[PDB]
This record gives structure tokens, C-alpha cells and sequence, in this order.
């Protein structure tokens, strides 16, 4: 048969940029969303590219569960999502990248947040989206900070032989 | 954690069983117990002693009965001038008095009835309530042997009808002719096994079972009564002769020699492919299973014959099982 | 460590255990695997296995200074003491649920006056279930659900003594045919067999058929059905039963033309029929390997299909509410396993190679052992010497 | 700044996803139906966008297309359009089919590039040529070609004027015997009617690229003249005159080896492709192929060497093998010792069937020197790039002394003064020179001799030098790759 | 301890054994709790249960410097023979029952005169009623 | 042939092409457990060029020790020399016998496959 077998389609993915920025006296921010795509004859529909960047979207904009304090919570804000109670892959969904304290210098804050950072994201490659995730934060003065996120995707079809890892499965979004 | 055993003894808890032990096995009668008690002593001190031979017993596990007595048939106390003084006790099911006790039947010989309308006026000389599922077969002559144990007769009696005897956890007696088709867990290798031990050995099987015997009908004698009632039942199974031959103790039948004959059949199959399990942390005995050893390519479902919990002082909670099919 | 930039308290962990914060001094960690070396007699060579992931083991020592240490001290341990397992913040390992094993409170009024000492040994602990554990079986599919929900359909509207008495002979002879398909299906499979048990099945099938009155009765009728397709089913494995099975839904595609609850206890027949074949049809399915994953979801909508077909026909005018539930679930539980066995059996995935190559060194490449090419023959067309520039092979799971 | 969100962090993403750190620059030309202005630089963003802004099978449309299969992402693309010349003549080639269908079959053909490869099925026996020629109707609009469907015959037209459209082969099947039946008694014939005529000779490039820096240059044309001007370009762009905006070039050469290896004009600053004269690609598909290879999509790192079947391998062309090498042996060598890159299969095959394409051996062409003598300073293409590392690199060190107090006549540095002389400047120097051996340089002959560093008072006369100048003079050496060794063998019948 | 203002004398109790005062020079003990760890074949997952505390242990030594020793160390080993257990308060773990399991008590004449050490091993032990349940 | 011949290439993470991934696919019917071709030219440029060498040297008589364990010839040994930039030697030994034992009293073993007496 035609060599395209792989059936596998995408779904809808969050994308940056979706609903334009917020702009303020600050600097300007994006506004993530989910994106309309339309025909030339109405027939609006939602777009479904670059699905590993969505993926990680989901990842940092999400409260997961906060840890015990022996004061207790509201429980409208204990976070967390209902949904992970039926998984079997034994985690838990959100990021906790908010949940940092100031402690000590500045300094000291910092790098605990790339500390979080680098455990949340961590997810990625245990789905198998991607095959290594790293994180370069850098402090360059007390108001203008910066972090970058690199995520290493692969090709859909094998072309390499003797890899020293594995080939990631849910390779087929190649990214 | 919630406890996942508890034990009565008449009505009273035990709060100091530092171990125990609990098997129940499709091949016997009745189960057993076995549960080891710290005792204490001071002296030129008053004690009080118990030391009740004798008094109902319970056993549940994580909430659910799994052991009826009756209880407390046998008392020890072990004692030592080292390590420390103890205690023992045991238990079996509630007819642990027909495997003890000697059958006073009214009259000692059946005229002409059915088997399940024997088992009741031998059993219900000790109230013990039967749990009847099989399928009622009748016979013209039942003369039950003067003086010979209940547990003599009645599996005696079963075993040409191919009728498994068994005790079930509520403390009735169930006889049955298969499983109880409570469907239970798939014990998959890799996921809870903490060992296994199969086999396979020759030395019990046969290919081609025979079975002869003489009639006792109300009017049958000569031809029809000596030489014609003979069958042969085989396995095909194993693809070698050994060739084996059995005499019938009852009024030959040809139905009756086939029954027989099969219940041989399951029996050599069952012991020809024994394995055993250990599953770690603590429902009933002819359940159905599934299992996984891809080493010794075990696909097939499976049906418990034997079950066991066990613990420790220690920590070692297990438990064994002892497959068949 | 190197360069004088170091900030132990940026790359170390504050300790804890459930909750209670707490200052470590150390920490070590036992790994490993559990390996079952074995050695010959009188040979030149050693083996070796696997048997799984050693269980870890944690140590910390924790020191106290501040004024009514034994106060911190003696109200600690009555948390180590507790029960059950709970959150450890390893200062190195992160977090992990562990379970204290022994501690060693050491302490002195005149030689070291002040300060409190604890060693404690951890150990990993993961929570399980308690019955055992508890798995499901993606495997095999479950067939004693639909055949008994059929049961009770057949058993629902077929009925001859009542149909009016002018098309009785018209329902009796169709259910003699449905049976004739089964027979002649079990005689092809097993053309080649002479065992002792071959002679006796089909005197059976010829005594049923002869006698004139065993159709009469709705529980006859079902048993002989239902019995005759188990010898089917057991005649053969694997692909031998494909067309066998085919043509019988073909046979069983028909509508009676009849009128009224006549034409009910008819097509009765037609519809019990087609779904028991089509679920036997699914079963020899998964006794083989799906060659290509297209190929093996190609077969997967043929069967959903036919499925589909009959719920529609049980729920035209609620005909048979019931029954139509049992087929919609059927159908999801059937999809549940064959999508499986396509996409994950052998997990086949394409590879693009820089130009056509023999099969030998094609096998050899991907996996390391030229041996394995008699597996790429059925999955790529081309001769043995042109394979490619693309291939479909197996995952190496090394 | 989120009101209803958390206290401690606001994550606040940039709106875009790249880092453009290298850029690529595309030249070529376009047609009428091109929206996108002439002679100006602008940025390619994706594939979507093409076609319409660069017109409908153009050969910046057909370069551009095989730049993104290669370089996914990582690296930053720009085009600069064409047009074409005010009296160009369009190239036209005829394919004419001959005799009936007598049987049911298809009819498959290959050119220019396994992407524009066709395959319909004659309908039936005892169809004309009429019927047939319908191949028209199949051949995929992104062909460079026009065809026209004339009465039994097609008309090929090139879509751009001037020489590049005079590179043709045709591999075809309805001549042999092949399972997928053809159509007995039918034939096809290849014929040229009308070259190419004029090519355009852009040499304003210090208007439109003025101050900008890029990376790789690459040119999809075969005019000496056109490709002259480029090099000339590069050449400033690398002159001491002013400030530097390091780059590399692209192009090729097609011909017999008596035409190719008079194209050699000692051009240290282009990666000239040697192409035989029967090459079954066309030609700039290859060259663009390789110039996006080798752009940052592969060199990130200055010191990799784009060779070999794993790294210089253009995975992106697919073309049956010949039935010859091509280019004989005794002519790679001479090709390779002279200055040129030469490509070949990756991997043998069955002749006929599909391969690809890979580098040899990644040289400039450069050869001689300044002053006449023979070396091989920058006959490696790595050695350029390790140059324009090295040069910025050194620079941004060399930043710490800017404004630092130096003292020249009085090297005594009072307490507390924060400056420097000359030997505490030389010994800094050479502690980073030595520090990069490894990643920069290789080990150096004599480090004591080839770093000096000496004040402008000290090479100007009295009175003429100003003060705080300095000038810096260094050598080095590149990583060596490669060595030579004798395996003198001694197969010796035993005697103690 | 942090700060020069600490009070031995006032953190520390006075140890004791069934009402008999003595100087203690030293103070441990013992805490854990039973674990069933458990790691099955072939696989990657373990598991664990909890089941029961575990039985403590102190352990203290004793120094005797007054003069004529010899008759209250001589005494004291009295006390830790007589039989049945009795009320300890151990230095920083507070008042518990125990009952003495072992004592070593070392002494010389010309490495060390004037000086008796005694080290002990005590069990905790709570009364039990004795028909078992 | 075992020198002008390149071996399995080792695992890297990255991975190779399948074209030239090395080695020879008739290795996996052989039942010595051994491996054909040589790996002599995977060095790579460390250090400084006498480190280089070493190695060099180092898969060289890795490599060639093959030859005792087919029992071709009892010994081997490689001798190199470095005296500058561009000028290196390198002199490879290779140990013989007789067609016909002669001598008697061998601490070792006679090679067998000596056939080829060489």
C-alpha cells in the first residue's frame, strides 16, 4: 500500500500569541490561547500545530498540588486538577513554579525557581514528547532577568542507527 | 493501618496474636487454624487461666470472614529458660467432629435410596448443615461399614461420583462436582509473583484408565452381572502407554464406572501440573485466574485448590496458593 | 568542588519528614540490581540474568543546638515513632516516601554537654493495594457476554408453535440451513484429521439434521447453534478459519420477506447468526500478527462495520432495546483490543534509508544480526535485493 | 501582570520562538507573476508563504523549497529576487510519442527531481498518441517547465530566461520490459530545439547588502561573471578596510573537465561544486542543498568538517543510479587536488534504482598565495570558519582594558592605582591564547615568539605616536586533522 | 549548645532506678519500626507495610568518685538484681518503666583506683494482664 | 584484511547513518564470538600528537592480536616511533613456525592452523 501508514492524527493545541498581547507600562506579555483558523466561505476551525510548545503551555500555566503546611488551605485553592485521580502513569498534573518563597538574597531565589522549573518540565520526556529538556536562566541586575527554554525534538521517521538511548514513543508529532 | 486480620474467640478479641496461620485446602474436609499468644506470669501474684478447651473461633480478613471453627480443640504452652513463655492454640472447621467421630447409624444398612438422602441421617447426628449443589444419584444397596469414620464414608461414597467434599468459610459442608466460578485476579508475572515453583512429572499419569466390578442389582446375576459391566475411559493427554486398571467397591453401573473413572482422570491431571505462588500482601479457594510465565510459557487460566495466610512478629505477610487444572 | 563560587545552602535541600522540618548533617543511598550469576562445571564460560530493581535505603544524621534540644529532640522521634510511611525530603535525592527503621538518639551530661545526636536508616515504601494486587487483561477479548446476550434474543421472538401455523414450515426449514452452514464449515477445516473424535462429531451433525421435531423447541435450536460453532471455532488457529467464517456472513446478510411476527422469528435467525460469526471472526483475528499497521486496522473496520450494521437493525423501531446495548458495548470492547494489537504488537515503525538495499544488510544494520531478515519479507514489497529506500521494521528496545 | 493569578511570579513569554543567531542569504530569480520587489533583501518566514511571493515554479521557488527541507530550523533564511534580463530567450525542449497502445499498462517518468516524478496508467490498448500525451495533464505544477500539449507531441518551455534552463536527462520506462506492463509498441524521444540566451549581471551588491552580515551566501546561477562580482563582494566584506562582516560562499560548475578546470580562479572566498555534464538533477537544486547543509542548521560549531556519508549527506535529493560513475576516477583526483568539492552516491545499489547523493571532501578553492607560493592555509573549508571565530572571540577579550589606566615610562604602579602595563597586558594575553588550545588552536610551535606586544611609542619616531595604542602580533595554527604513517611489515619464518 | 548561657543542672534530670539515686554519665536509646519490605521478580516497583512499633532499648553508664565507693557501687548492684521491673527516670528521655538486662561493672587497683564505672542495658517493659486477652 | 577494514562503530547518541555503520554483515553466522575488521582509523585528534600516537598504537595491537587467537601465528608486536611533525614509522612483527615440529619441550602450545607453516 501507500507508504504514508501512519494514521495518527492531532487534536487541538494551545498555541502563544493566540488572543494578541497585553501590553502595559511594564513591557508587553503574550496571551495564550486556542487559535481560529477560517475558509473562504465561513467554516471557521482550530489549528493543531506545534504540539510539544503547546504541551509544555499546559505544563507551566497550571497550579498542581500544594504541599501540606499544618495550617491548612481553602479547599477552593488546595490546587491540583480532579482529573489525575483516574491516570495510571503515577503523576500529578500543574507546575509548582508559583509556589516559591522569598528566601535569603535574591540570588538564592532565583535559583531555586530553576530549580522548579527544570522538575516541572522533567514531565516531558517521561511522556515521550521529547528526548531532553534544559533550561539557561541568567541574572543581570535587580529588574531585567531572563530565562530560555530548549526542548530537542526528532524527526517522525528513523533515519539514525545505533543510538546509545531509545527512540522516544509519541514520536509521530516529531517535535 | 486498617487492620487486615482480625480474631475472635468466642465473642472476645485477641489482642496479642503475635502470629497466625490459616490454610484451606479443596482436598480434605475441613481447614485448620494456628495462632501463638504471649502469656505472663509473676510470682507470689494471683493468675488467671483460661485454658478453654473448646469454643467457637473466627477469623476476618481486611473486614470479610475467611475461617469458621470447633475452636480452641487443642491448648499448649510452650515454656523456656531462655527466650521467653508462650502459648499455642488450633482450630478446624465445624465438622472436625465427623473426621474424629465414629458413625451410629439407626440401623448400619440403606434398604434402597439416593446418595444425598444418606449423607443428611449420617451428618445430622451432630447438627452440622450441609450445602448441596451436585446432582442427587440413586443406588439400589448402601450398607455403610460398622464402625468406619464419618470422613471414611462420605469421601468413600463421593469419590465414584466424582463429588469433591470440601468445608467452605461459613462453616456448612459443600459438595460439589466442579468450580464455584467466582472469577478472581490475574497474577501476572513482574507485577505481584514473589516466587513460583511448576512441574510436570510422568510418574502419575496414564493414558488408559480401566475400571471393573460385579452388579448388586435387585435381579441380576451371571453374564449381565459379571462379566459385562466393564468400561474404559482414557486421557489422551499423555502419548505414551501405561496402561492402568481399578476395581469398584459399590453396584457397578456403566454410568457409574465412567464417573469413576473421570474422577481419576482429574485427579492424576491436577497432580501432574501443581504450581505454587507467593503474593505478598493478604478471596476464596476454585476461583479462576489467570497467570503469566512467559519463561514456562504459562497462558492458560488457572483454579486454586489450596490457600494460606501467614504472618509474622517480623513483618512477613504473605500468602500461597496452589494452582491446578 | 571547583572555582570558590560554591553556596551549599542554593544546592542542598532543607531535610524533612512529614512535614516536620528538621537539620541533617549527612546523607548516603544504597542502588542496584538483583542478579542471579551462575557458574558450569568444568567449563570456560559464565552466564548471567535479571531479576529486577534492588530495593533503596537511606541514612541521614541530624544534629540539634538550640537551647531545649532535647525539648526538639524528644519531640521528634515521637514523629519517627508514628505510623505508616510519609514524605522524606532527601537533601540530595529530592523528595521520596520512605519509612524510618531504627534511630540512635546519642546524648552525654559531661562529655559533650548541649548538643544531640541522631543517625536513622530510612527505607523506600510504596504504596500498594491489598487484595493482592489488582491488573486487567488486554489480551483477549470476553465473548461470554455477547453470546448470552444473543442467547436471550434468539430466545425472545424465535418461537415456531406460535408463529401462525401456515409459515412454521417456512421457519422450521431455514433454521436446518443455518445449521447445514455450520456443518459444512467444520468439515473443511478439518479435512486432514483422523482422530476418534472427528467420527463421532459428525455422526452428531447428521443425527440432528435427519430427525424431524429437534427444531421445535427454542432451547434445542439454541444449543445446537451455539455447540456447532465451538467445534468450529476449536477445528483450527489462525488464518485457516478466515474464509471459512466469511462466507457464512455472507450467508447470514439476507432479510425474510414474510410479514408481521412471522417475518420476526426469521430474521431472528439472520441476525443471531451474523453476530456470532463476526465475533468468532474477531477472535481468530487475534490468534495472528498484524503484518503492517495499515493491514491490521484495515481488518479491524471491516468487523466494526458489520457490527455497527446489526446494532442499527435492533434498534430500528426498539425492536430489542436490550440487545442493542449489548452490541454498542461489544463493539468499544472489540476496538479496545484490536487498535491495540495494530499499533503495539511488533510496535512496527518506518525507516528511511539512503537507497535500495538487500535484505541481509538491512537486518543487519537495523538490529545487529543478519539472522533476523526473514522477518522483513512479509511487511515490504520489492524483491529480496531492492528493499527500500524505506523500510518497515521492528523497534529495537535495547 | 496577571490580577487574579499568584503573587511570588509572573511568567509573562515572549510572543515569538527562535534565535536567528546565523542567516542564510538566497539569490536567484523569479517570474512575472512574483509579487515581491526586485533588488530588495527580505525575510522568508515558512513554506506557505511561497509560490505567491517569489511566482509559480521560479528558481528561487525551487531553491528556497529544498533550503527549509534541509535546515528545519535553527537558522534564519533571507531571499533576494531577480528578475531576469531585457532580452532573454526561454529554452524549449520537445518529447514526442510514437506508435499505439496494444495492451494496458502505465507509463512513469523521472526528471529534474524525484519531487516532480509523475506515474498514470494508459487507459486501455489501442489508444493513439493523441489520447496519450495526456502525461501533461499529470506533470505537477512546481515544474520550472511549461507544457503545452501540442497534437502528438509536448512542448517543454523554460519559465526563466537565460542560460540556467539548459540542464536536461530523462530516465523513462516504456523502452524495455517491466512488470508494470508497458504498453507495447510505444516510444519516446528527447530533443533540444533552442537554448538559453542572457543572464543578468546584478553588480550593485554594496546597496542592498550594504553593512548587513551573513553567514553563508548562496547563488543559484551558472554565470562566471554573475559569480565573479559575488566573490569580490566577499572579498570586502573580509578587507582590512573597515570593520569585518565575516561569510562564505556557494556556488557551482557544470561541464567537461577541460570547462570546469578553467573556472579555478584562486577564489579563497567560494566553495566551488564540480557537476559532470550528464548530472540527472538540476544542477542549483544540488548546490542549494549544500549551502543550507552547511549554514548553521550544521555549523554551530566552526570547527565541524561537512564530509562523509553521516554528515554530508544532502538526504533532501533522490536520483537513480547511472550506469557510469561520471566522473572517472583518474578526473576525482585531479578535481580534488586542484580546488574543487566533488559529490557522489552515498550508497551502491542496483543500476537504475534510487540513491542519494553525498560530499567527498569539504574544500575551498583556494591554491597559491599572495606573494605566489603554494600552501594550504585555507584550502580547508573549516579554516575559514575557525578565522572569523578566533577574530571575534579575541576581540571581546580584548574589551577589558578599555579605559584602564596604562603606564609606559613609569612601570611602577603606586598602591591602591588600578592599571596596567605592557608585560602584565603580554602575560594576560597568553594565558587565554594557551587556555583555548584545544578549541581554537593547536599546540603552538614556540609560544614565547609568536605573541608580541609592543606600544605605538616604541614604532614611531620621537614625537609622532599617540599615547595609549597599542599593537598586538600573533600566530597560530588550526586543529590538525590527519596523519600519515609507514606499516612497514615483517612476515618473519622463525629464528630466535 | 549555641550561647555560653547554658545550665546543665537544669536541662538534665537526676537519673534514678526504682527510687535509688545514682549519677548517670551517659544517656541513649533505641526507636524504630517494623517494616515488611518487599521486592517482587522481574519487576520495577517494590512495596512495604507497616506493621507494629518496635520495642525500645536504653542504655546508661555510671560513675561512682565519693569516697568509699566500693559500698555504694557494691549496693547498688543490689537494686538492679532484685526482681520484677521498676520505675526509671532516665536523664533526658523522662520517667519510664524498664528492667535491667545486663551490667558489666569495671573496676582495678593500679590502672585505676578510686573510680568504679558501671555500664547498663535496660528494656522497656509495661504491664501485661495475664489472661492474655 | 583485518587492518584494511573498519569495524562496528560504537554507540554515540547520536547516531550513524545505516550506510556505513561499519563492520561486515557475514559476522553474525561465525561461532568464535569475535568480530571482523579493525577500528584503527576511530582514533580521534586528543591532546597533543604523542598522545594521539599512543593510542594509535594502543588499537593496533588490539587489533592484530586476532591473529594468535585463530592460531595463524603465535605472537605479534608492533613497534613506533615518533621523530617529528611529519615523519612517523610504524614496523608490525609477526611470529612463524615450521611446517614440521622440530623442537620439543614447548612451554607453550603449537598453534594450530600452522598448516600454512607461517
Amino acid at each position: 500500500n501507500f507508504e504514508t501508514a501512519d494514521r495518527r492524527k492531532r487534536f487541538w493545541t494551545t498555541q502563544v500569541a493566540a488572543c494578541g498581547q497585553s501590553s502595559d507600562d511594564c513591557g508587553d506579555c503574550a496571551r495564550p490561547g486556542l487559535q481560529l483558523l477560517c475558509n473562504g466561505e465561513g467554516r471557521i476551525t482550530i489549528a493543531t500545530d506545534n504540539y510539544v510548545a503547546g504541551l509544555a503551555l499546559n505544563i507551566l500555566l497550571t497550579d498542581a498540588s500544594k504541599a501540606d503546611t499544618g495550617c491548612g488551605w481553602t479547599p477552593g485553592n488546595r490546587g491540583g486538577f480532579w482529573g489525575d485521580s483516574f491516570r495510571s502513569d503515577n503523576m500529578r498534573s500543574g507546575s509548582k513554579i508559583r509556589q516559591v518563597t522569598a528566601r535569603g538574597s535574591m540570588r538564592e531565589t532565583v535559583a531555586l525557581i530553576r530549580a522548579y522549573a527544570i522538575d516541572d518540565l522533567k514531565k516531558l520526556v517521561a511522556y515521550g514528547v521529547a528526548k531532553s529538556v534544559d533550561v539557561d536562566l541568567t541574572y543581570q541586575g535587580s529588574n531585567k532577568i531572563d530565562m530560555t527554554i530548549m526542548i530537542q525534538g526528532v524527526d517522525g521517521n528513523e533515519s539514525r542507527v545505533g543510538l546509545t538511548g531509545e527512540r522516544i514513543a509519541n514520536a509521530w508529532v516529531w517535535s | 493501618m486498617i487492620k487486615p486480620m482480625r480474631i475472635f474467640i468466642g465473642g472476645e478479641e485477641l489482642e496479642t496474636y503475635t502470629s497466625a496461620r490459616l490454610q484451606r485446602t479443596k482436598k480434605q474436609l475441613t481447614g485448620s487454624l494456628t495462632v501463638e499468644i504471649f502469656l505472663n506470669y509473676v510470682p507470689s501474684k494471683p493468675v488467671i487461666v483460661n485454658a478453654v478447651r473448646g469454643k467457637e473461633i473466627l477469623v476476618y480478613v481486611m473486614g470479610e470472614l475467611a475461617f469458621t471453627g470447633e475452636g480452641g480443640s487443642d491448648v499448649t504452652v510452650n515454656f523456656a529458660k531462655g527466650q521467653g513463655y508462650s502459648v499455642t492454640l488450633t482450630a478446624r472447621g465445624r465438622t472436625k467432629y465427623l473426621v474424629d467421630s465414629s458413625h451410629s447409624h439407626p440401623t448400619g444398612s440403606f434398604k434402597d435410596t439416593s446418595d444425598r438422602k444418606v449423607i443428611e441421617a449420617l451428618v445430622k447426628e451432630h447438627k452440622v448443615v450441609l450445602d448441596w449443589q451436585g446432582t442427587e444419584v440413586k443406588e439400589p444397596k448402601i450398607t455403610l461399614r460398622d464402625g468406619n469414620r464419618i470422613f471414611n464414608e462420605i469421601f468413600e461414597r463421593c469419590n465414584q461420583n466424582c463429588h469433591f467434599a470440601y468445608e467452605t468459610r461459613d462453616g456448612k459442608l459443600l459438595v460439589t462436582d466442579g468450580t464455584t466460578g467466582v472469577v478472581g485476579e490475574d497474577i501476572v508475572l513482574g507485577q505481584n509473583i514473589l516466587d513460583f515453583s511448576a512441574e510436570q512429572s510422568e510418574d502419575r499419569a496414564n493414558s488408559e484408565i480401566t475400571v471393573k466390578g460385579h452388579r448388586v442389582a435387585k435381579d441380576v446375576w451371571g453374564k449381565n452381572a459379571i462379566v459385562q459391566p466393564v468400561q474404559s475411559v482414557a486421557d489422551s493427554w499423555v502419548g505414551a502407554n501405561i496402561p492402568l486398571t481399578i476395581q469398584h467397591y459399590g453396584d457397578a453401573t456403566n454410568e457409574s464406572l465412567q464417573r469413576r473413572a473421570k474422577f481419576e482422570a482429574d485427579r492424576r491431571a491436577a497432580e501432574s501440573k501443581s504450581v505454587n505462588v507467593t503474593v505478598f500482601h493478604v478471596w476464596d479457594i476454585g476461583n479462576i485466574h489467570y497467570v503469566e510465565i512467559p519463561p514456562e510459557g504459562i497462558f492458560d487460566v488457572m483454579e486454586c485448590v489450596s490457600l494460606t495466610y501467614s504472618v509474622d512478629a517480623k513483618s512477613t505477610l504473605e500468602t500461597q496458593l496452589e494452582l491446578a487444572p | 568542588m571547583a572555582g570558590p563560587c560554591y553556596n551549599p545552602n542554593e544546592h542542598y535541600l532543607p531535610a524533612s519528614f512529614k512535614g516536620v522540618p528538621f537539620d541533617a548533617d549527612s546523607s548516603d543511598s544504597e542502588h542496584g540490581r538483583n542478579g542471579a550469576e551462575a557458574e558450569f562445571v568444568f567449563g570456560e564460560r559464565t552466564g548471567y540474568a535479571d531479576l529486577g530493581i534492588k530495593i533503596r535505603s537511606y541514612s541521614i544524621r541530624a544534629r540539634f543546638q538550640t537551647n531545649d534540644h532535647v525539648a526538639l529532640s524528644n519531640a521528634f522521634i515521637a514523629v519517627l515513632e508514628s505510623t505508616g510511611p510519609g514524605l522524606l525530603v532527601h537533601p540530595t535525592r529530592g523528595p521520596v516516601m520512605a519509612a524510618c527503621r531504627s534511630a540512635r538518639v546519642t546524648d552525654s551530661k559531661v562529655d559533650a554537654a548541649g548538643v544531640t545526636y541522631i543517625d536513622i536508616d530510612f527505607v523506600e515504601a510504596n504504596d500498594t493495594v491489598t487484595g493482592f494486587g489488582l491488573v486487567g487483561s488486554l489480551i483477549a477479548l470476553a465473548l461470554s457476554p455477547i453470546i448470552t446476550a444473543t442467547e436471550e434474543s434468539f430466545k425472545r421472538y424465535y418461537s415456531p408453535e406460535n408463529v401462525r401455523y401456515y409459515n412454521s414450515e417456512t421457519v422450521i426449514a431455514t433454521m436446518a440451513e443455518a445449521v447445514q452452514q455450520v456443518q459444512t464449515g467444520y468439515l473443511a477445516l478439518s479435512g486432514n484429521d483422523t482422530s476418534q473424535e472427528k467420527w463421532t462429531i459428525v455422526r452428531d451433525f447428521r443425527n440432528v439434521l435427519i430427525d424431524e421435531f429437534t427444531f421445535f423447541d427454542p432451547a434445542n435450536s439454541w444449543n445446537v447453534l451455539r455447540n456447532g460453532f465451538s467445534y468450529l471455532d476449536s477445528a483450527a488457529v489462525g488464518q485457516d478459519k478466515f474464509t471459512i467464517l466469511r462466507n457464512i456472513i455472507n450467508w447470514s446478510s439476507s432479510h425474510s420477506e414474510l410479514d408481521g411476527e412471522s417475518a420476526d422469528a426469521q430474521n431472528a435467525i439472520f441476525s443471531a447468526v451474523r453476530v456470532l460469526a463476526t465475533a468468532y471472526l474477531s477472535k481468530a483475528y487475534m490468534e495472528t500478527v498484524a503484518s503492517t499497521v495499515n493491514e491490521g486496522l484495515a481488518q479491524y473496520d471491516q468487523i466494526a462495520a458489520i457490527l455497527e450494521q446489526e446494532a442499527q437493525i435492533a434498534q430500528e423501531d426498539c425492536h430489542d432495546n436490550e440487545f442493542f446495548l449489548s452490541i454498542r458495548e461489544f463493539s468499544v470492547s472489540v476496538a479496545r483490543v484490536m487498535v491495540n494489537r495494530a499499533y503495539n504488537s511488533p510496535a512496527l515503525i518506518v525507516y528511511s534509508f539512503p537507497g535500495t538495499m538487500h535484505s541481509l544488510v538491512v537486518a543487519w544494520e537495523i538490529f545487529g544480526d543478519a539472522k533476523r531478515s526473514r522477518e522483513l519479507e512479509g511487511r515490504n514489497t520489492g524483491a529480496p535485493w531492492a528493499i527500500g529506500p524505506k523500510v518497515i521494521a521492528e523497534r529495537v528496545r535495547a | 501582570a496577571l490580577s487574579d493569578g499568584f503573587v511570588r511570579l509572573c511568567i509573562d513569554p515572549s510572543l515569538n520562538f527562535f534565535g536567528e543567531g546565523c542567516k542564510i542569504l538566497v539569490e536567484g530569480q523569479i517570474t512575472d507573476d512574483a509579487t515581491a520587489a526586485e533588488n530588495v533583501v527580505t525575510c522568508v518566514n515558512s513554506e506557505l508563504d511561497l509560490v505567491e511571493r517569489f511566482g509559480q515554479g521560479s528558481v528561487l521557488t525551487e531553491s528556497l523549497r529544498k533550503v527549509f527541507c534541509m535546515c528545519k530550523s535553527g537558522v534564519s533564511v533571507y531571499a533576494l529576487p531577480r528578475a531576469d534580463a531585457a532580452a532573454a530567450v526561454s529554452a524549449v525542449y520537445t518529447l514526442t510519442v510514437t506508435g499505439t497502445a496494444l495492451t494496458d499498462g502505465r507509463v512513469q517518468l523521472y526528471m529534474g527531481e524525484a519531487e516532480y516524478s509523475l506515474d498514470i496508467g494508459v487507459d486501455e490498448g489501442d489508444t493513439p498518441t493523441q489520447i496519450a500525451a495526456k502525461i501533461v495533464a499529470a506533470i505537477s505544477p512546481d515544474f520550472p517547465y511549461e507544457a503545452t500539449a501540442a497534437a502528438g507531441v509536448i512542448t517543454l518551455t523554460a519559465r526563466n530566461g537565460g542560460t540556467i534552463g539548459n540542464h536536461l536527462s530523462v530516465i523513462y520506462t516504456n523502452l524495455g520490459s517491466c512488470t508494470s506492463v508497458t504498453p507495447e509498441g510505444v516510444t519516446v524521444a528527447f530533443a533540444q530545439t533552442t537554448p538559453g540566451s542572457v543572464n543578468p549581471e546584478p553588480n550593485d551588491y554594496a546597496s542592498v547588502v550594504n553593512e548587513c552580515c551573513f553567514a553563508v551566501y548562496v547563488l543559484s546561477s551558472d554565470d562566471t561573471d554573475w559569480q565573479e562580482n559575488l566573490r569580490d563582494w566577499i572579498r570586502s566584506a573580509w578587507d582590512c578596510s573597515k570593520p569585518q562582516c565575516f561569510g562564505h560562499g556557494y556556488v557551482f560548475n557544470k561541464g567537461t573537465l577541460g570547462q570546469v578546470l578553467a573556472d579555478g580562479d584562486n577564489s579563497a572566498e567560494l566553495s566551488r561544486l564540480a557537476l559532470p555534464t550528464t548530472y540527472p538533477v538540476l544542477p542549483y537544486l544540488t548546490n542549494a542543498a549544500y549551502g543550507a547543509l552547511s549554514a548553521c542548521s550544521t555549523c554551530e560549531n566552526p570547527e565541524l568538517n561537512v564530509q562523509g556519508q553521516t554528515y554530508g549527506l544532502l538526504s533532501c535529493i533522490n536520483m537513480p543510479e547511472s550506469c557510469t560513475p561520471g566522473w572517472e576516477f583518474t578526473e576525482v583526483t585531479q578535481l580534488q587536488n586542484n580546488g574543487f568539492v566533488v559529490s557522489g552516491p552515498a550508497t551502491t545499489s542496483g543500476q537504475g534504482n534510487f540513491t542519494s547523493p553525498y560530499i567527498y571532501n569539504d574544500v575551498t578553492n583556494y591554491l597559491r598565495d599572495e606573494k605566489n607560493r603554494p600552501n594550504a592555509t585555507f584550502r580547508d573549508a573549516s579554516s575559514r570558519r575557525l578565522a572569523a571565530a578566533t577574530g571575534v572571540a579575541l576581540a571581546t577579550f580584548l574589551q577589558q582594558f578599555n579605559g584602564l589606566a596604562v603606564f609606559t615610562k613609569n612601570t611602577n604602579i603606586k598602591t591602591g592605582i588600578i592599571g596596567t602595563n605592557l608585560r602584565l597586558m603580554l602575560g594576560k594575553i597568553r594565558k587565554w591564547a594557551s587556555d583555548n588550545v584545544g578549541v581554537l588552536f593547536s599546540e603552538f610551535d614556540n609560544i614565547n615568539e609568536d605573541i608580541q606586544l609592543v606600544s605605538d611609542f616604541d614604532v614611531q619616531p620621537k614625537c609622532v605616536g599617540q599615547p595609549g595604542v597599542f599593537h598586538l602580533n600573533m600566530r597560530y595554527r588550526p586543529p590538525v586533522r590527519g596523519a600519515r604513517i609507514n606499516v612497514n611489515l615483517v612476515p618473519a619464518l622463525f629464528d630466535n
